[PDB]
């Protein structure tokens, strides 16, 4: 579940999957996003609306972020950013 | 012991066992509690907080 989204700006559609990747709603699912900033350009991402009601904990589901590129190198976090 | 495998001995799998799980409310009671909004809250932050 892996999609394109660069530019200068732009926000990543909540639960936007049932028009990428129309995972059924009852396994698990889970997806990653990729930016790409304009030459020459540090990101700051600014969240508006967060609410993963599903479990205070993430034992199950979380959102995280990671900078450099897309490795399990090294989490940002899992506030802006 | 060998020294293909250091890692065997007939009590490693068991340490101090004692009483088989705990006692209820041995060291903590069992409170219970409704979510009612100003009594008892979610914390504000989420993550560093599970
Ligand atoms: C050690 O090896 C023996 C023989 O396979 C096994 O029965 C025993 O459970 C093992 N114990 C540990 C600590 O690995």
């Amino acid at each position: 579940c892996q999609f394109e989204l660069s530019g200068a700006d732009g926000i990543v559609r909540s639960s936007q999957v049932e028009q990428e990747e129309k995972t059924k709603p009852g396994q698990a699912v889970d997806c990653i996003w990729t930016i790409k900033a304009t030459p020459k350009a540090k990101i700051y991402l600014r969240f508006l609306d967060y609410q993963m009601e599903h479990s205070n904990e993430c034992k199950r589901n979380f959102v995280a972020v990671y900078d450099g590129s897309s490795a399990i190198e090294n989490l940002k976090a899992k506030n802006d950013v | 012991w060998d020294p293909a495998s250091g890692l065997n001995m007939t009590e490693s799998q068991k340490g101090k066992p004692a009483n088989i799980t705990d006692s209820l409310s041995n060291r903590s009671l069992i409170v219970t509690t409704i979510l009612e909004e100003p009594y008892v809250l979610f914390k504000k932050s989420d993550k560093p907080l599970y």
